[PDB]
Formats: structure tokens, C-alpha cells, sequence
């Protein structure tokens, strides 16, 4: 599941970049950047197999300049890209939002998918569907936008819900996160809403968790945080990359108690995930 | 108003009061970057397309509604110079498909502005498009309704709007009524009368009896030219010398024009000729408020300025000449 990530000079990809994967299927792979200018595009020049290969394209558009001609430009890519290969999904960003109002924001959003819409209409193609996110460097909507655009390249999305939603049944858990040791991208959750503020507490959690770990090396990842309140954060590291980060509230019992059976029936979650080959 | 909104509004008495109205303006101003799929053609295409959609958005009956090829749209027809000399050109022999006493420049139909079923009621507006069209003639498409919601005509307005600037062109909007009855609408809108510094009829630099047979208004319409300006009426009795063969009349109505009017290819003043030679000039507010000031106060500089007026009038007199 190898993402393409395509937009013009100076939209911020090799930022988006930089921020997310240096701070295969599931792990974050390097993906493959391609500046895009406006020109003639040449009718197959060997860029079958490219996209062929491409699990899902993302495209990237600069909300500060003028995006008509970047719309018209991402209709001619889609015009092929749909022809080629019927199955890939299609990602649009809306980058560089952090300077304006909601209002703005939800009208420029609307604006470019009825721009997208009518485009697609004009060229003939039919049954395509492509998301649109408001993303930004700055906040957590670039790390959420890539958490859908890798969550929609797993098929056993349904099956890491029910076990999560089950271990989260079993243990007290508020709300348990399983995500991944590089670029903080969550793949799987429960059917509980994914809160903004909980999300940044697990990831600046992670980023504690590895830079404590870097500070003290040269002699399996574990960490219990628990605050004031009696509400416990906790740490295990899954199979290859993937970390499971989960909210436990006490609910006025023990707190040695409540982390033996959490980390028992995170150890049984474990050797569940053991069986199925999520990892990598 | 209870006769016509019951569905008994064939009738067809002049009616002294009128519904809700807006006419839209067609102005060519740009061409896009790529899009190439020639500048003078590439706005016939939208032109087409434009009234592609219009009659594809056609109000249909629930019988029609589930049935499953829709009839060709009617042609617009082009030409060159002021339109009377079309209507006199039609009097060639050969075919019946050009231009049909009286004749209707426009055709009228019942569209479906709401499509998707967002609202609980029925919407149906009713539009007008011109049979005519030239490149230095704006184009009217006009929009007549009584009791639908003013927020599904405005996006129907603004994907006709996108659909115009994937080609070139671009769709203005300007008052329904005449320039010169605003002052006695709207007290608070802009209005301004020109009387230009040089007068052409009277001037012994500038003066023919023959050129005043040919166009007596050839130094305004140049000096309207060159300001950027498009002719808004088309029809009318101010500009062009020849006959007709009866009276025309347009789709929606007797066209009850004093003067010529005039549109900026910007789409932000409106200009109006006069028949002693003075010029009325006002601001599009409408287009300001959906979408500045100097320009209308540097055409008012060159009508009351005597040199550059002078140059422009020398201009016209040097095209004239050679
Ligand atoms: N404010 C803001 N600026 C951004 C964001 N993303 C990119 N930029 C700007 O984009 C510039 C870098 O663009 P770059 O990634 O090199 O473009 P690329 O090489 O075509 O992918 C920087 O100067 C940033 O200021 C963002 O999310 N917010």
C-alpha cells in the first residue's frame, strides 16, 4: 500500500513529509513525492505500472493561492488515474488552513467539491468517489487525514474494531489507541468518537515514551503514567511497529489490581494480534 | 396573484404588476490557462454549453421524470455590426432555420432549479436566452420568479457561473430596469451625468455631414470602445440606420429602453448614452456586494479631461480617415 503524493511547486509535500515520517501494507513506507506542473499530459508514457502500483493518491491543495487551475490540473490526473485502475482510492488535502475562520474554511471546502464534482461531471467519470480533508502542519489534521488515508488500505479494519472495542469492554479502558512507534498515525480505535485532546495527549504520550527511552540506551516497550486523578495511561508495544496506547479509568478501585488484569488481557490482545499478520 | 400562483397564469392580459426578476449578463473578458481541448471560438463552445445546461435543466413532469434522447438545444446564431443589418441580411432566399410580424429575439421554458430534493416544496423559475450573439455584444439570460427560495437560484447562478469560466467569458449581473430610472428608485445609489468635454456634432476639428449620415454617434461608440465598454442594448434605435419589417419584441416583453445602454467587460459600471451626446454613469452594486473606484473616476477624467478626449476623438478621426 505505497501512497503517491502529487501537488504543484511550493504545496508544502515535502513538508508534510518531513513533519510526519522523520518528525509494504500498514507501516509507514516512503512514499514517492512528484511535482506536478501544469503542461500536456503525455498519452501513456509508461506510467501504468506506476500507478498500478499506487494503493491510494493524495493530492495536495495550497488553500493560500489560487487552486481553480490546481482542481483542473487534479481532474486530469483522476481522468486517467480512475481509467487505469478502478480500485484505487482518491485523497485530496486542503493544506494551509491554520490562518482562516471555520466559516471560511467550510465554504472553501464546499466550494472545491462542487469545483471537483462538476469537473468530474465534464469529464464523463462515473461511480469515483474522493475525500476531501482540511489538513495543516501546524495541528493534528495532517496526522489525522493520513490516519484515513491508511486506515482505508487495511481490510481487517472491522476485525481490529471488535477487538479493540472488546478490550476496552474488559479492562475500563476509556479510550484505547493503537498506533505506530514513527509519524504518530493511529490505525485503529473503537466506535467511541476519536477525542482531539485525548489524540494529542496519547501522541505527545508516545513522544515521551520514545525520547525517555532514547535518552537512556546501550545495556519491548512499556510505560504506566498515571495522574492525580487516578486515571492511568498506558504503553505496550505491539508486533513490529505498532504500539497500543490506552486511557484506563480507575473508577474508584485499585489501582495495582486494575493494571494486573490490564496487563493481562492486553498480553491476551497481544497474542491475538500474534495471529493475525496486521504488523508490517 | 392567487390566479397565476394556482397555476391559471395563461391568461395572457398585460399584467400591471411584475414577480421577482434578475437578468444576467455574458461578458467575455479572459481566457483561462490550458483548456485548449483559438480565442474567438473557445466562447461560441461555452455560449453552447451554457444553454446545453439551461435546457437540460428543464422542469419534467414525474411521467417524464422515470421514462428514460432529449430534443438538440436551438441554435444561437452570430453575426457582425448592429443587429438591424442581420434582420435586413434575412431576406435571402434559401432555408427557414434563421431567425423563426413581430419577431421574438428570445425563447422561454420552466427549469427545475432544485434537483436533488433539498427543499420540501416544487421550485421552478422561469429563464429567457437570446437567439442572437455577437463579440461585442453582451448576452442576456434573465430569470423570472414568484415564490421559490432565493438560495438555490444563487448556486444554480454560480454553476452557471463555474461553468462559463471553464471556458472564457464572464457572467455578470446588472439591474433589471434602465441606468436612468435608479435615481428614482434608489436615492442612495450612485448616479452621475456626463457632458462630455468635446462635442463631435459641433466641433471644427471633428466634423462631416457625411460621417453623421453614416453614424452620428461614431465619436461616443469609439470613445466607448476604447474605455472598455460592451453594448447592452442590442435592440435598439440609436446606433443603427435602416428598416425592419414591424416592430420586435422579446420573449419576456416590449423592450421600454430610452437610451443605449452600456456595460463595462469589468462588470462593475454600467454606462448609458444619451440622445444630446451626454453620458450616464453608475456603479454595478449588486456584483460589489456579492463579490474598485478608481476606474469609474479615471473614465469620468478622460470624458472631462480635453486632451485625452481630444486624443481618443483624433483616434476615431485617424480610423476614420484611412
Ligand atoms: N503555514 C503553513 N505553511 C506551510 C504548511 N505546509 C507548507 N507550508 C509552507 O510551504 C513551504 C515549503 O514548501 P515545500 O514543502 O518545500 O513545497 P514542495 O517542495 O513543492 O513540496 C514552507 O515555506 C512553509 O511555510 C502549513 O501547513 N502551514
Amino acid at each position: 500500500a505505497m501512497v503517491l503524493l502529487m501537488g504543484v511547486r511550493r504545496c508544502g509535500k515535502s513538508s508534510i513529509c518531513k513533519v510526519v515520517f522523520h518528525n509494504s501494507t500498514l507501516i509507514d513506507l516512503a512514499v514517492m513525492e512528484l511535482p506536478g506542473q501544469l503542461n500536456y499530459f503525455e498519452p501513456s508514457y509508461d506510467s501504468e505500472r506506476l500507478f498500478k502500483s499506487v494503493g491510494a493518491l493524495v493530492y495536495v491543495i495550497d488553500s493560500q493561492d489560487e487552486y481553480i487551475n490546481a482542481i483542473t490540473n487534479l481532474a486530469m490526473i483522476i481522468e486517467y488515474a480512475y481509467k487505469v485502475n478502478p480500485s484505487i482510492n482518491i485523497e485530496v488535502l486542503i493544506h494551509k488552513v491554520d490562518g482562516l475562520s471555520e466559516d471560511f474554511k467550510v465554504d472553501a471546502q464546499r466550494d472545491i467539491m462542487q469545483r471537483t464534482g462538476e469537473e468530474l461531471l465534464e469529464l464523463g467519470l462515473d461511480g469515483v468517489q474522493v475525500s476531501f480533508y482540511l489538513t495543516s502542519i501546524f495541528d493534528h489534521s495532517i496526522y489525522e487525514a493520513f490516519s484515513r488515508i491508511v486506515q482505508k488500505l487495511i481490510p481487517e479494519l472491522s476485525f481490529l474494531e471488535n477487538m479493540l472495542d472488546n478490550l476496552i469492554q474488559h479492562s475500563k479502558i476509556e479510550k484505547a489507541f493503537l498506533f505506530d512507534v514513527n509519524s504518530k498515525i493511529y490505525v485503529s480505535t473503537d466506535s467511541n468518537p476519536v477525542d482531539i485532546q485525548m489524540y494529542e495527549v496519547c501522541s505527545e504520550f508516545i513522544d515521551v515514551t520514545i525520547d525517555l527511552f532514547d535518552l537512556y540506551k546501550a545495556p519491548e516497550l512499556q510505560n504506566v503514567s498515571q495522574l492525580a486523578n487516578g486515571v492511568i495511561i498506558y504503553l505496550r508495544q505491539m508486533i513490529r511497529g505498532l504500539a497500543l496506547v490506552a486511557i484506563i479509568r480507575p473508577n474508584g478501585t485499585d489501582m495495582e489490581s486494575c493494571l494486573t488484569v490490564a496487563d493481562y488481557n492486553i498480553d491476551i490482545f497481544k497474542k491475538g494480534l500474534e495471529d493475525i499478520w496486521a504488523n508490517a | 396573484i392567487d390566479q397565476v400562483l394556482a397555476g391559471y397564469g395563461d391568461n395572457l392580459i398585460d399584467r400591471k404588476w411584475h414577480g421577482f426578476r434578475a437578468k444576467y449578463v455574458v461578458l467575455p473578458t479572459d481566457i483561462p490557462p490550458n483548456t485548449y481541448s483559438n480565442p474567438e471560438e473557445i466562447r461560441v463552445e461555452g455560449l453552447r454549453r451554457l444553454i446545453g445546461s439551461i435546457t437540460r435543466s428543464r422542469l419534467r413532469t414525474e411521467k417524464e421524470k422515470k421514462g428514460r434522447r432529449e430534443e438538440i438545444q436551438p441554435e444561437v446564431m452570430f453575426y457582425t455590426g448592429p443587429l438591424y443589418n442581420f434582420i435586413n441580411e434575412q431576406q435571402t432566399s434559401l432555408e427557414s432555420s434563421a431567425i423563426n410580424p413581430i419577431l421574438m429575439l428570445s425563447n422561454s421554458l420552466v427549469i427545475d432549479v432544485d434537483p436533488a430534493g433539498k427543499s420540501s416544496k416544487q421550485e421552478s423559475c422561469t429563464v429567457h436566452y437570446d437567439r442572437v450573439h455577437n463579440p461585442d455584444h453582451c448576452f442576456h439570460i434573465r430569470l423570472e420568479w414568484l415564490t421559490t427560495t432565493p438560495k438555490l437560484i444563487d448556486d444554480l447562478v454560480g454553476n452557471w457561473s463555474r461553468l462559463c469560466e471553464r471556458y472564457g467569458l464572464k457572467m455578470i449581473e446588472i439591474p433589471w430596469e434602465e441606468l436612468c430610472t435608479i435615481p428614482s428608485v434608489n436615492p442612495f445609489h450612485s448616479f452621475v451625468e456626463i457632458k462630455l468635454a468635446i462635442n463631435p456634432w459641433e466641433d471644427p476639428e471633428f466634423k462631416d455631414r457625411e460621417l453623421f449620415a453614416k453614424s452620428k454617434f461614431y465619436y461616443h461608440v469609439y470613445l466607448l470602445k476604447a474605455s472598455g465598454f460592451l453594448l447592452d442594448n442590442r435592440a435598439s434605435k440609436f446606433l443603427q440606420n435602416q428598416d425592419i419589417e414591424f416592430d420586435i419584441m422579446y420573449s419576456w416583453g416590449k423592450p421600454q429602453f430610452k437610451y443605449v445602454q452600456y456595460i463595462h467587460h469589468t462588470g462593475a459600471y454600467v454606462a448609458e448614452l444619451r440622445e444630446n451626446g451626454c453620458l450616464f454613469l453608475a456603479p454595478n452594486n449588486i456584483y460589489i456586494s456579492r463579490v474598485a473606484q478608481k476606474v469609474i473616476l479615471n473614465f469620468k477624467s478622460t470624458c472631462l479631461d480635453y486632451q485625452k478626449l481630444r486624443s481618443i476623438f483624433l483616434d476615431a478621426k485617424e480610423m476614420w480617415i484611412t
